[PDB]
């Protein structure tokens, strides 16, 4: 059974540092790409960062965040740096339907429970 | 009045089952052996005029979305590609400090920085000697490591293999046949939407030849619909699911790579040869594809009519280019004549449809080192092809994604996106299914065994 | 009608041509190499289990096989001509699907019992 | 006397020793796998022949005569000389053309008996 | 008594449960170890099945024959064989003079082969 | 002492030129040499 | 006490007792793993 | 070749010379570039 | 069906450059060697060049010609250079019976139709 389990649980102040983790259980890790989505209160899901064979970052990233995947543990790790106050949102983990990363939410079929980072 | 059980063998009954299917290929390609990635030489020859026989009064339920024989076809292509690359060169000494400069051989304004002329040191036949050699690389296959020093794009992650210059990526039809005791039931129903009963069903020796064409948006060279354009989706109301569209009349696409490329041999080492790109003869021009404006527009007119059935008579249908993401999903990716194309389809998908001669030239880009869809890791390197490439193909369908929008919008916007390659063959195996024959049914009759 | 063609025809009609179904039950390492062999071995196992199961009943190569075990009413409790001139095998397999294994054990009981009675009748004389 | 020993002898002598041939119809590296293909093939060929016998009126008889009449056109010669002067190898070549149509005649004759037996045991 | 529970029961008692052993005789380091195991089971099943076939009983599970039993092999009372003693003990006792019996058992069906297809011929 | 059983009063045709089972022996010896040299060491470094 | 030949000292003796006795094994060091890129797709896991 | 020195950070007496701090050139993902790296090795795994 | 098909030929001025070719279709390329034979008008076939694992040349070549094999398309070439006027003849393509090359005409079993080079 495919399932995604998140971590991180951000409670840091401005200019903080975190490392969100997302483990893939019921599927092959080297067969799909995984990306991070974000939901500020009263808004819609937005693309943050994702990586299959190549990494992609959102426009608001401006090179602060960084994604990596450790195939040994079947996890994708998102470094967080220079967290401005406007980052307060729920960071979701999703698995793509293929090995390629899109910027739209229609490209993913499994989603994480969610992590509220403030 | 007494009754006893009776045993009947060779009784027609079946049940949906999971099994391993083997290959059958036509013998027309047996001559001129060569070698294929799909290795149809070992694929057993098929039987001429196979037993395609109708079954009357039988109702069978199909479901193309949870269908078997698509997951195990996915693995077959992955495994069939693996054993093709095993015996071929490993370009482990290829990525070193290059020294590249732009190509200025009477280039055009479109192909400005897209070609780099690189030189590097390589070992000769003797391990005690190096020599300077040069080759032409596309801009998409190199990065700066600052200057004018580069490296290959994908050797800080992995190492690339050189597709032996004999294996032939050209797809050929493949028939998937079941073993004795198993049968394949084909749905002949014209208005089949992928799910539900198929009142017109038959059983066949095994499937028609299915050419495996790896491609994103605009799956090509596939099977055509019978009398209308069919929109098939696992769940229409769910925006997260893809929409597989198959239209009856094909629309022709002419894709060419005008550059008259040349092939050069660079010695990696003793017994190892690297196929490089020598100086380009003639002029430089962007690769491109061509489709008719008239043919494409009428086809979209048919697709919009069919889309209104599932979305409403009084609705605005809008087409827009890809959302944005990885290059192998934002463009029409495909393989033509041994080279890999990445075509910008913004000129096709841009239109709005109200409820009440010339062609389309869509530019394309080329790559030599490709991240294979088989795995997130290993790549491969496609050697250059001699001469000028040109292939004509049928567009037989689409892969769409509907933009998510709130209620009362009254405007549905669809985007193109291929992504998963399981959809490429799910469009060809929607008809078929596998069942296991279950003889030995027991029934009563007015008969007693002798004592 | 070359194979399974009588699926929609009636159980009586389908039972007239059974040998058609019977015959189509046995007919460097590359990917297709293993898939072919796994197919050939699988067919042999499935064919030999049906023959063995028939053998342990009182009929080995009979292809229409009467027994000594009575038809318990609860299984189908419906008149004979209905299930032979108005119903097909595919529908009939659904009605008694739960009751196939219990009947199979009964057939084993009646065959072993029948064998010794045959043995004993050859010893008294 | 042994395997195929009566190959050169007439039919009448060949039929005396039919079990000698029946017994010998079933009995990581590139040598063993060559044996695996051989071992799977042996059972496949053996079971095809046995299944063909079963659908006829004989399962393990080793001699089996049918109620389908022999068409004289196939052979057109005396019984007393084919069984005392002809061998099986010679016979196959002549009757090869008149084969695979005889098999269909044997297939049909058994099915009707199965139904007639089904019918006969019902009228009691 | 699910597969071989009658192994220690008397010979006579063990013959009641014969179908029980019958149905159980036929039902990438591990990829080939599983493959080779399945072919071997099939061949052994057909060896004993064909061996029965050459005699006049293929699907019987208990089969009489026209072969007198030499008193040398057993020379023991028939009562104690089926009333005190077991198939395990018996296979060891007959172990010496057993391959002779298989050959003779083929002769009787060979003697029937000398007799089968003549009665129907002279009718 | 393999059972070489003589077949009497039977004639058989032979042809050693279009015979198979020499092409099989040829393919065998090639394959048997191929796997014999797989674990052996290569001499690429000796090119100096 | 199980031995193939108890009088042949060259034959080992296997002991199997009723109640297990617990053993707690630990490496107290807090070790940090370091990754070194040997080559393309090759990583050496050193000790920091 | 490895340039090694004993690790001593208020080390316990039982571990006087059990660990070595070894440094050595190493090849990168580019053939014509080298890198200097270090690793900790147990004494049983290195020979002077 | 082992079949040999050739190319090349035609007029060239003395001292010019010509390249001939001959591909093998019905059999494995790395199992058999190839040879070039020329028959001057009224003379008998004489060995020109042939390569298995080693290149061999006729006594009259004098180092002008050059034979190679490309396993990718299973074709054997012959880079004719400094073509003197005495080289005019019909050039045949032959497949050897083994991996080895013989200078005699009966070490080969399949022959090409011919190609006049004048
Ligand atoms: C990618 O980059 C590589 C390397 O940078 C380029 O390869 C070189 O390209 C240059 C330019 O075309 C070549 O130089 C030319 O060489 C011709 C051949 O003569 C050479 O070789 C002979 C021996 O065979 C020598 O005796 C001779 O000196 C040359 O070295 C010359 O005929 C050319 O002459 C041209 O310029 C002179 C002025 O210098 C004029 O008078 C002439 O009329 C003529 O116009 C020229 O010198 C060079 O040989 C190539 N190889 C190397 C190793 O440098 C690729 O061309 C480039 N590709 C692309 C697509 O940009
Ligand atoms: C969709 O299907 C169409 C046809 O159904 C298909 O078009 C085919 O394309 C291939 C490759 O582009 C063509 O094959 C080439 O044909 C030309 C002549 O037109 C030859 O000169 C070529 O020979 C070169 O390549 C060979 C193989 O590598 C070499 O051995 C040779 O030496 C040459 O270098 C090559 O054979 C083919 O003719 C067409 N067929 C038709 C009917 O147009 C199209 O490619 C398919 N689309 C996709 C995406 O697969
Ligand atoms: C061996 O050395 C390790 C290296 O430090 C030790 O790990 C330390 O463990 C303590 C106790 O859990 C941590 O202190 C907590 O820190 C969190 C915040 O840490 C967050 O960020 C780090 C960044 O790496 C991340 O790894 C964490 O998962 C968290 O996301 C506080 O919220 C807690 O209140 C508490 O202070 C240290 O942060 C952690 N060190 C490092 C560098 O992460 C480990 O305990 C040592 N083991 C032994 C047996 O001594
Ligand atoms: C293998 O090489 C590729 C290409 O060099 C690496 O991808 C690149 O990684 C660098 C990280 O140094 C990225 O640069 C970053 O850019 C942002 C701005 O977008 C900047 O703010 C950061 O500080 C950082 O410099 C770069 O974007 C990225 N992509 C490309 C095309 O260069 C890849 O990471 C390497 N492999 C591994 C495992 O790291
Ligand atoms: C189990 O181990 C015992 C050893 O404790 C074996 O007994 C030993 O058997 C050997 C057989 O060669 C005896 O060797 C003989 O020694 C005498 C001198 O005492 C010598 O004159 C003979 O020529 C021969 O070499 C050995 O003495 C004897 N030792 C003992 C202590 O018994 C025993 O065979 C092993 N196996 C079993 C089933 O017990
Ligand atoms: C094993 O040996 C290596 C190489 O000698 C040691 O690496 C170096 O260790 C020093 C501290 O021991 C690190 O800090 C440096 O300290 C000097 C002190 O003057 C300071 O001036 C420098 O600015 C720097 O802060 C140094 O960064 C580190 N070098 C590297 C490349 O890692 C290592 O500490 C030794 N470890 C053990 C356990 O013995
Ligand atoms: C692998 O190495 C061998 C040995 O060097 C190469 O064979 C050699 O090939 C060259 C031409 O490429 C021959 O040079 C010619 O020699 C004739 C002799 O009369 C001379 O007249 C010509 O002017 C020219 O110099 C050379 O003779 C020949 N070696 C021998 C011993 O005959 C072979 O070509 C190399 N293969 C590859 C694929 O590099
Ligand atoms: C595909 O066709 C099938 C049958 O024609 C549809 O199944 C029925 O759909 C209607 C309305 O959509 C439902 O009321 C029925 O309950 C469905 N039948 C069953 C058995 O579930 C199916 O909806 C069609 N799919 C699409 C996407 O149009
Ligand atoms: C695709 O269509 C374009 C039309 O823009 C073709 O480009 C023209 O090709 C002709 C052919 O000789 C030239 O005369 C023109 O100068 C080209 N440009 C224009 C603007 O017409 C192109 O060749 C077509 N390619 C394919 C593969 O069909
Ligand atoms: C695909 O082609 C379209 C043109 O049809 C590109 O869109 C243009 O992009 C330029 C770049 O800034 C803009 O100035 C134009 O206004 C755009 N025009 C249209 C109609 O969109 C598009 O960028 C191309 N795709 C990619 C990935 O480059
Ligand atoms: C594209 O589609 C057309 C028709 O949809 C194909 O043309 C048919 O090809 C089959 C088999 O080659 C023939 O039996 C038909 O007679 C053809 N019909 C027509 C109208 O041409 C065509 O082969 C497909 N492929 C390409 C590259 O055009
Ligand atoms: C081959 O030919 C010989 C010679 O005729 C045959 O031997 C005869 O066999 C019959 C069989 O009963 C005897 O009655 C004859 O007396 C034998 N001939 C002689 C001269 O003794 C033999 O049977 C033929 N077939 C084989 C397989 O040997
Ligand atoms: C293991 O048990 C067996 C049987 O209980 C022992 O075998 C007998 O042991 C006695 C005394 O040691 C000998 O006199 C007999 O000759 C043995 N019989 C056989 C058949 O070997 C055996 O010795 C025991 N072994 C151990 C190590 O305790
Ligand atoms: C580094 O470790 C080595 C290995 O233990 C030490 O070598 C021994 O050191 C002790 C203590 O001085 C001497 O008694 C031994 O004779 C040494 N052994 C040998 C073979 O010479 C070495 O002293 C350590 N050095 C430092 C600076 O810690
Ligand atoms: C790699 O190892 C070599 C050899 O140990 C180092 O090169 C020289 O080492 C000697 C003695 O340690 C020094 O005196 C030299 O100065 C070193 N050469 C240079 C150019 O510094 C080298 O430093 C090590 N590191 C690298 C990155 O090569
Ligand atoms: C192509 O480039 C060459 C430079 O090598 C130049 O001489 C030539 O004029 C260019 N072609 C055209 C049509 O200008
Ligand atoms: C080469 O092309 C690039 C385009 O990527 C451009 O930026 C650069 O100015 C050109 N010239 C040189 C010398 O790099
Ligand atoms: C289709 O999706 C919608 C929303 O995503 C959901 O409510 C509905 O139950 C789905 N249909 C099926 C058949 O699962
Ligand atoms: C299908 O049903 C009709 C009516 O019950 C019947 O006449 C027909 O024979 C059936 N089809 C077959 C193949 O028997
Ligand atoms: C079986 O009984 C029902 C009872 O009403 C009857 O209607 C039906 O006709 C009977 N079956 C046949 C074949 O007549
Ligand atoms: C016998 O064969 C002849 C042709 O040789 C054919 O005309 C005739 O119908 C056949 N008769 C039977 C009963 O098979
Ligand atoms: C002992 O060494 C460790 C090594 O990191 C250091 O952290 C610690 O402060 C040292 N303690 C004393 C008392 O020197």
């Amino acid at each position: 059974e495919v399932q995604l389990v998140e971590s991180g649980g951000g409670l840091v102040q401005a200019g903080g540092f975190l490392e969100l983790s997302c483990e893939l259980r019921g599927s092959i890790f080297n067969q799909y790409a995984m990306a991070w989505f974000r939901q500020a209160p009263g808004k819609e899901r937005e693309f943050v960062a994702g990586m299959g064979a190549v990494p992609h970052y959102g426009e608001f990233v401006k090179g602060r965040f960084t994604i990596s995947r450790d195939n040994a543990k079947s996890t994708v790790y998102l470094q967080m740096s220079s967290l401005e106050p406007e980052d307060t949102a729920i960071y979701f983990c999703a698995r793509s339907k293929s090995t390629y990363i899109s910027y739209n939410s229609n490209g993913y079929d499994y989603w994480g429970q969610g992590t509220q980072v403030t | 009045e007494n009754l006893w059980v009776t045993v009947y063998y060779g009784v027609p009954v079946w049940k949906d089952a999971e099994t391993t299917l083997f290959c059958a290929s036509d013998a027309k390609a047996y001559e001129t052996e060569k070698h294929n990635v799909w290795a149809t030489h070992a694929c057993v020859p098929t039987d001429p005029n196979p037993q395609e026989i109708h079954l009357e009064n039988v109702t069978e339920e199909f479901n193309m979305w949870k269908n078997n024989m698509v997951e195990q076809m996915h693995t077959d292509i992955i495994s069939l590609w693996d054993q093709s690359l095993k015996p071929c060169v490993k370009l482990t000494p290829l990525c070193v400090t290059l020294q590249c400069t732009n190509v200025t051989n009477n280039i055009t304004d479109d192909m400005r920085g897209e070609l780099k002329n690189c030189s590097f040191n390589m070992t000769t036949e003797l391990r005690d000697k190096k020599q300077k050699v040069y080759s032409l690389f596309y801009r998409l296959d190199v990065v700066q490591i600052n200057n004018k020093e580069y490296r290959l794009i994908n050797c800080n992650t992995s190492a690339c293999t050189q597709a032996c210059p004999k294996v032939s990526f050209e797809p050929i039809p493949i028939h998937y046949c079941a073993p004795a005791g198993f049968a394949i039931l084909k749905c002949k129903d014209k208005k089949f939407n992928g799910t539900g009963p198929c009142p017109s069903v038959s059983t066949v020796q095994c499937t028609h030849g299915i050419k495996p064409v790896v491609s994103t948006q605009l799956l090509l060279n596939g099977s055509l619909a019978e009398e209308e354009v069919m929109i098939r989706s696992e769940n229409i109301t769910n925006n997260a699911k893809n929409i597989l569209v198959q239209f009856n009349t094909p629309v022709q696409i002419n894709c060419t790579r005008p550059n008259n490329n040349t092939r050069k041999s660079i010695r990696i080492g003793p017994g190892q040869a690297f196929y490089a790109t020598g100086d380009i003869i003639g002029d430089i021009r962007q690769a491109h594809c061509n489709v008719s404006k008239a043919t494409w527009n009428e086809t979209l007119g048919k697709v919009v009519k069919q889309l209104r059935k599932h979305f409403g008579n009084n609705t605005i249908i809008r087409f827009a280019n890809s959302s944005g993401g990885d290059l192998e999903v934002t463009t029409h990716s495909f393989n033509c004549g041994g080279e890999f194309f990445y075509c910008n389809t913004s000129g096709l998908f841009n239109s709005t449809w109200i409820s009440n001669n010339d062609s389309i030239t869509l530019p394309c880009r080329i790559k030599q080192i490709i991240n294979m869809w088989q795995r997130i890791g290993q790549c491969m390197y496609a050697p250059p092809i001699q001469g000028v490439i040109r292939c004509v193909s049928n567009i037989t369908g689409l892969i769409l994604t509907r933009d998510g929008g709130s209620t009362n919008s009254t405007t549905e916007t669809f985007r193109p996106g291929g992504g998963d390659m399981r959809d490429n063959w799910r469009s060809e195996l929607y008809k078929y299914k596998v069942v296991k024959i279950e003889p030995l049914g027991v029934a009563p009759t007015r008969c007693k065994r002798r004592v | 009608l070359g194979f399974l063609g009588a699926a929609g025809s009636t159980m009586g009609a389908a039972s007239m041509t059974l040998t058609v179904q019977a015959r189509n039950l046995l007919s460097k390492l590359t990917v297709w190499g293993i898939k072919q062999l796994q197919a050939r071995v699988l067919a042999v196992e499935r064919y030999l289990r049906d023959q063995q199961l028939l053998g342990i009943w009182g009929c080995s190569g009979k292809l229409i096989c009467c027994t000594n075990v009575p038809w318990n009413s609860s299984w189908s409790n419906r008149n004979l001509s209905e299930i032979w001139d108005n119903m097909t095998w595919l529908q009939w397999d659904k009605e008694i699907s739960n009751y196939t294994q219990i009947i199979y054990g009964l057939l084993e009981e009646s065959q072993n019992q029948q064998e010794k009675n045959e043995q004993d009748l050859l010893a008294l004389d």
